[PDB]
């Protein structure tokens, strides 16, 4: 006694049910379970792979933290012990001191990292009962030098880099790096980029 | 009272029969900043709804470590009603405001967010009745259109009673001059009440007719919500 | 400018249990039937000077109601109508984490709430209020503070207005217009009592008039108005959970027959 | 002035002799939520009290290092008074409250409890002269009914002058149409005074002469508060 | 009490370089000239209860403004005048760290620079809306929405404002007075309209009608109104940067050549 | 809503010492004796659009005090008074935990003491500023700005206030009724001027005119104000701490010899 | 020159003379010393042990903290490091997740004590200085499963136990244990110990 | 408008010509608690202005990481003004307060303390207009007064227009009646204005004319400050 009720593909929009039986699918933000029938929980594509479904969210503008994540955040503040990070989330994120320096503080030491500045970095820790914790250690992780940071909504990421399809499109107009909190790493006429990026976002 | 609210041909003042819902429109993406936002016209009563977050909510005394707080503000232009309106805050606007946020949290999938505020904003634009409403199907509108997980959009109506006659939707001399104005607003697909009100006077089993015709209204309403988010898709 | 803000008497998980432990009985903790209202005591004139008071003892909920009346001018486009101005005040008395300020959206509501029963029941006709058609008329301000917050404030804040109400005494107007307050000449007219009936949802259970720790564990509340013909005079669903259409259909069943004991007791205590 | 306030038999409009007090009816223990309370009723002034704490107060940076904050409202019912009172806060109630909080952190044995407030509210009943002296003595009653230790209760009364005559304990009459009016508080036991404040005109003679009936007073009134803490268990 | 307090859309470092990077070619990102405006659409009678209304679009910058007018005494020093309240709101609807309450400081700045600007100009002669000489006047009532913060909300509140003004429906007034509003009898009588032109600094560029990226990173802005005649009718500088007397100079210059462009947009959409 | 909370000047365990340590010879830090008063300075009209005004330096302690007057209907029940009106500020400038807002505890207690002392003392007889008996009177607006404080504020806003008082012109009232500010026709009628004198307690000593750092280690103070025939026109013990029958007895005697003395400087100030 | 003014067992107020001369009493809240007179501080019980006295309190629904006491917590907050707890004290407990875990906090780590669980804890450290910190410790000391937890005033809590005497009486009814606290962890008809409780605390 | 504010002598109401300022009388270190402060008197305008800090702004999420927060009150006292000014903050004082701070802004040194806040409060004892540019002077002087580092003085005029003739530095009848009103301040010796603000009218022409005639009158009164601030040490 199972079946979905939607094809595939189908835009599903809070509260419309997806499913009707019992299925053996991990809990999802974007799919509420009441006993045995299953709804969309957002604006969003439902989508089937194999004897599962979930839900593609097609709305939002935060990103949701997950451990080992890489990011680009936006340095807000200059702490004590570390630095306050914006990685587009609903919680602000953290780098310690200590992990950017290999060594503890020194008597009497912005340096490094000062407020405006953009960080790569990977999500260390993170849980329900705490904000995200940075690290610096990766390659490539660090401050930004060079380039531009381009914004664009996290529920997006996955369609910007399509078996990184879509990757490979962007830069054979120019380098890009494609962060899992929908921000993006990339002459001035060939910045124009962004151009292809607004319309992977409005043409999905 | 006064005027005469069901006229001879059976029909109300607008012209619309005891069962006819206003005519609504729907837009949503209205606002650049606004996470998420919606415009909703029911007849000539209109709210603009704003939605921020999730986001840390700063004190933090008053978060919550479980989900997320919401925050709510219904407010009423000074032009949007047939004499000025201060636009100092009244005790509706402070009672609807908690009306209209009580409802949005049976809806929204605060636990999902401990610690932050989710901030709804909305704004009438045009009173003619229906207001509290329309703000606040403009505000599921704006969550949605957010990307905020909710269990289901609210749709509402208010039934009533004038001269007699048990009505759907009721404009403002409606509400002003009959007998009885009921705002209801659920989560249609959970069959869940989410806002529920009375004004005026009714019998029991007027009560129970109103009830029943406002579902009607509701389930019309809430494919009107449903069709209008897909829109931009389909 | 505001806003209206998810605020929490955080229960202990056991504690829960134990208070719907005997509602397969048709009891709650205290004994009483889920139908039953706490012990209701009604203490008519207690603020001696204001125009018309009750002290309502309504189980652990305190609630002083009182009235004052003033000569005004009709509000330009009722000319024919005295006024009514009620406010409900949560005193920081009356519950631990009540600090003092004007009136919190709880308070607002309870006021609102109460004033839309009075005023839709027609208990109240505001005609009668009026001493000169057009320029002089009665205003009532009623004052409801909730000194004990014991759990369905709003069902006490409306029998102690009731209550208030009849206990009105009407001074002497003397025209030279001045109030004389050494004759009191009648007692505000009122057509009859209503009542306020609040039924809380807690798991698939229907209480009437939920104390402290069933509003602690409830999922919402629904409370309903009645007058003596058992006409449903204002409704108004609080809390942050849903409820069933059946849900609503049920409790106002329920609200109703418990309106029909509740109106006789208030009557005995009022003398009428 | 207009009234006459001392009458041909030498006593006061409401039949007492100049050096006696108004009836005194003492009840504990009123609220169930209060950590403590009391209502105190002196003649037609009356007033209930409730306390809180301690507790920690969570700014915390309003919190004092080596003692508790008290924090003390002293508040009158719009219908306790001959014509109605607005409810917010005036300009009197603001000086009272500071003045009866005064008067309590002299009793209250604070160093007891670093970084916490204690919350002492007053709400007048009837107003009926006097009223700021009974609001701190259902206090006073209030704090020991929570069990929160004080070196001393605090008894006071208003002696005054009316018609040229000293006089004990006034009456709204007697406030109002009088010469002097001169409320004094004391934790008798320790011969210290808490309140003391004088409005109106006395040679400094007549101040005299009144503080000296104040204090027989002022005992009378601490054998009643002894008395009323100790029945229940009596 | 109150009082003034530094405040900050913090901007990365990259951002900046970018946002000016094509200043030197005398256009903005957006492709825009230096001296131009955003793209502007202004839509007449939005709020339809409103006695006029504007809702003004420049660029991602949103407006509305209404009207309401009452008839009232004329304030006694002023008998032979109406009356002209602004009022400007920034809702919290329209940026994310504005959070609910009173007008703040930018608000009240807003709503001032303003009604300076149309009382100034004698656009609205207040002696027009007399209806008996020192008994009875027209009140505008004029209510400014900020519902998106884009950038330059000011001259948005002066285009939404004068568009609403002009906007504005009078309706018959009948003696026995009262406003009968089944009949109206005229629109507001404006002598003309107004603009304010704001241009910012950024660096040693002069920018017109800054946008939300380039209003985070300008030193200061300094904004002017203008007539048709271009009389100068207000001048305000802002921010907490300071401009030489050569960049105020050269400022009024190029706000005065975009005046004349926006004027005649204006009326455009005025239907004048 | 609102309510008086504890509030600290946190002064060294060590200065306390030096404080008192020549009190044992009736003298203090600034080699004054118990009971004198610092320098005081008083310069009248110095807020020169006042209608009268007073300039007080007590020591470090310097206010402000300014009147306004304007014409009013009398209070409906003291229809054969004009009115006053007493206003203190404890400006920000003042002191450096000062924030700003409308006024505290401590500057509403000063207002009302101050107020009462004036009242009381028949000083200013409010029959005296009636211009048609039941139509129009004077309100007296009497304003006090704490600009610098530098201990026992109380006493200089006295000072201030009745300075002030004794400098208010009045001006010429026309018939057609207007004020006719080009014509100064007397001087606001007083009786007497006032005084109150503070005394703090200070361990076994009482001291006359507390500064700042007496006021930090003080138990409390009580303050007395007189009339010339040394009546006492108004009581008010202030602070924390409690003071003994015989603490106050002593006090008022104090008080009372000091004011002898300040009366008497007080009327040279003023010319009278 | 010493004598007790007061017969013993008297009822005491606050301001109340107890003793006048001099005694080596150890200083208690219950009892102000003012020179070579002693005052009770509280409503109470005024008893005399010895050539020593004590008030004992009469009123009162605080608890004073102590080192080394058992209570009854109520979680009320989980932070990043430990849990806040209502031990119905003037001040808030708190517990270290290092203290129920016997080791620090792992990555990614409300699964042993969330808002609403009672919680039997020791208190590990006090002092007019800080807010009591709680210990797991010992045995029987933990979360609490099944059972209920009555309150009482904590000046009761000497009277509910009586050499164990009324602990002994109550169990004779049904297994209860007496925090220092004022809470006691304790079929459904018996469960009516309460109405035993409420009598301890209202006819002492 | 109605009085004549130009007379048949070319000179204004007061006796002044067209370019000269009213006199102006300066006091440093008036007040004894605040870290710097002074009197400013221009003709009948007088200000005083008191300044606290650098000090740590306890919020602490108000601080700037990098800089210090200027908080800024421009307030008149009720007696300032010919008649009685209500002492609550009028829109005008808000918006004043806003000006003058980021007038401060452009001078202060505040990277100098990042996390602090300097307080600077002005109160105008007497208006006869320009009170925004003597209470601004004011500050800058109490700011020097306090020692706290400045990139320059503030030195400020109102310029305008009356009768047809532009005139330096206006009164209150000018203010009042005249056709143009414009306040500029500057650093001068930085070439940097601060503030500038018109009311009224004014040809582009007459701007530019105005505008040269406020740097006359600027440079002037910045010597005075500069005079006033040294004559303590000379
Ligand atoms: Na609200
Ligand atoms: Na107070
Ligand atoms: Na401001």
């Amino acid at each position: 006694s199972q079946e979905i009720v939607l094809q595939p593909r189908s835009i599903v929009v809070p509260g419309e049910l997806l499913a009707e039986g019992e299925f053996q699918i991990p809990w999802s933000p974007y799919i509420l379970k009441i006993n045995s029938k299953y709804y969309s929980t957002v604006v969003g594509l439902f989508d089937v792979k194999d004897t599962q479904f979930e839900v593609i969210p097609l709305e939002g503008s935060f990103y949701y933290p997950k451990i080992n994540d890489i990011v680009i955040g936006l340095v807000e503040d200059v702490e004590i012990y570390g630095w306050v990070v914006d990685i587009k989330a609903p919680y602000k994120a953290y780098l310690p001191a200590s992990n950017l320096l290999g060594r503890s503080i020194n008597v009497g030491e912005r340096r490094y990292l000062d407020v405006g500045d953009y960080v790569i970095a990977r999500i260390e820790n993170f849980d329900r009962s705490i904000d995200p914790v940075l690290s610096v250690k990766g390659k490539d992780l660090g401050r930004v030098s060079n380039g531009i940071v381009i914004d664009i909504m996290p529920v997006k990421v996955p369609r910007v880099i399509g078996n990184k399809s879509m990757y490979e499109t962007l830069t054979s107009k120019c380098s890009i790096f494609v962060a899992n909190n929908g921000r993006i790493w990339a002459s001035r006429f060939s910045e124009e980029i962004l151009i292809e990026a607004i319309r992977k976002i409005e043409n999905e | 009272e006064r005027p005469k609210l069901i006229l001879d041909d059976g029909k109300r003042t607008d012209g619309r029969k005891p069962d006819e819902l206003r005519s609504i429109k729907i837009e949503l993406g209205v606002l650049k900043n606004a996470d998420g936002s919606a415009i909703f016209e029911m007849g000539n009563t209109k709210a603009i709804a704003a939605v921020y977050g999730p986001k840390e909510m700063h004190p933090r005394h008053l978060s919550l470590p479980d989900r997320a707080v919401l925050r709510v503000r219904y407010h009423m232009t000074p032009f949007s009603t047939d004499e000025r309106k201060n636009p100092a805050p009244s005790r509706r606007e402070i009672e609807l405001s908690k009306v209209i946020r009580e409802a949005l949290e049976s809806a929204v999938l605060v636990e999902l967010f401990p610690r932050t505020a989710i901030d709804v904003f909305t704004e009438i634009l045009q009173a003619d009745a229906g207001s509290r409403l329309v703000s606040l199907m403009a505000a599921s509108l704006a969550l949605a259109d957010a990307g905020i997980p909710m269990r289901d959009l609210i749709a509402g109506v208010a039934v009533g009673k004038a001269d007699g006659v048990i009505i759907l939707d009721l404009n403002e001399t409606e509400a002003m001059w009959g007998e009885a104005d009921m705002p209801i607003a659920m989560m249609p697909s959970l069959n869940q009440v989410t806002l529920f009100q009375l004004n005026g006077s009714m019998t029991p089993d007027e009560f129970r007719q109103a009830f029943d015709l406002a579902v009607k209204g509701i389930n019309i309403i809430y494919n009107l919500e449903r069709e209008a988010l897909k829109s931009k898709y389909v | 400018g505001h806003m209206s803000s998810t605020p929490n008497n955080i229960i202990p998980i056991i504690k829960k249990e134990s208070i719907v432990s005997l509602f397969e009985k048709g009891i709650r903790q205290d004994g009483r039937k889920l139908t039953d209202y706490r012990p209701l005591s009604i203490t008519l004139d207690y603020a001696k000077k204001a125009d018309g008071s009750a002290l309502v003892k309504l189980g652990t909920t305190m609630v002083l109601a009182g009235t004052k009346l003033e000569i005004d001018k009709p509000y330009e486009d009722t000319p024919n109508q005295g006024n009514l101005i009620v406010n409900v005040e949560l005193l920081p008395l009356a519950y631990e984490t009540f600090e003092p300020g004007p009136p919190d959206e709880n308070a607002i509501e309870l006021a609102r709430v109460v004033d839309r029963s009075l005023r839709d029941s027609k208990a109240l006709d505001l005609t009668k209020l009026v001493i000169e058609p057009g320029k002089s008329v009665w205003t009532v301000w009623l004052d409801v503070y909730v000194l004990d917050y014991g759990g369905n404030v709003l069902d006490a804040c409306t029998l102690a207005s009731v209550a208030a109400l009849y206990n009105t005494k009407v001074y002497k107007v003397e025209q030279h217009i001045s109030v004389n307050k050494n004759e009191v000449v009648g007692k505000l007219p009122l057509n009859y009592p209503v009542v306020t009936i609040s039924v809380a949802k807690v798991d698939k259970y229907l209480v009437v008039d939920p104390d402290l720790d069933e509003e602690s564990i409830m999922d919402a509340k629904i409370s309903f108005s009645y007058t003596p013909d058992l006409k449903i005079v204002g409704i108004q669903k609080s809390g942050k959970g849903s409820m069933s259409l059946q849900d609503i259909d049920q409790a106002e069943n329920t609200a109703r027959s418990t309106a029909v004991k509740l109106l006789e007791e208030l009557k005995k205590h009022l003398g009428i």
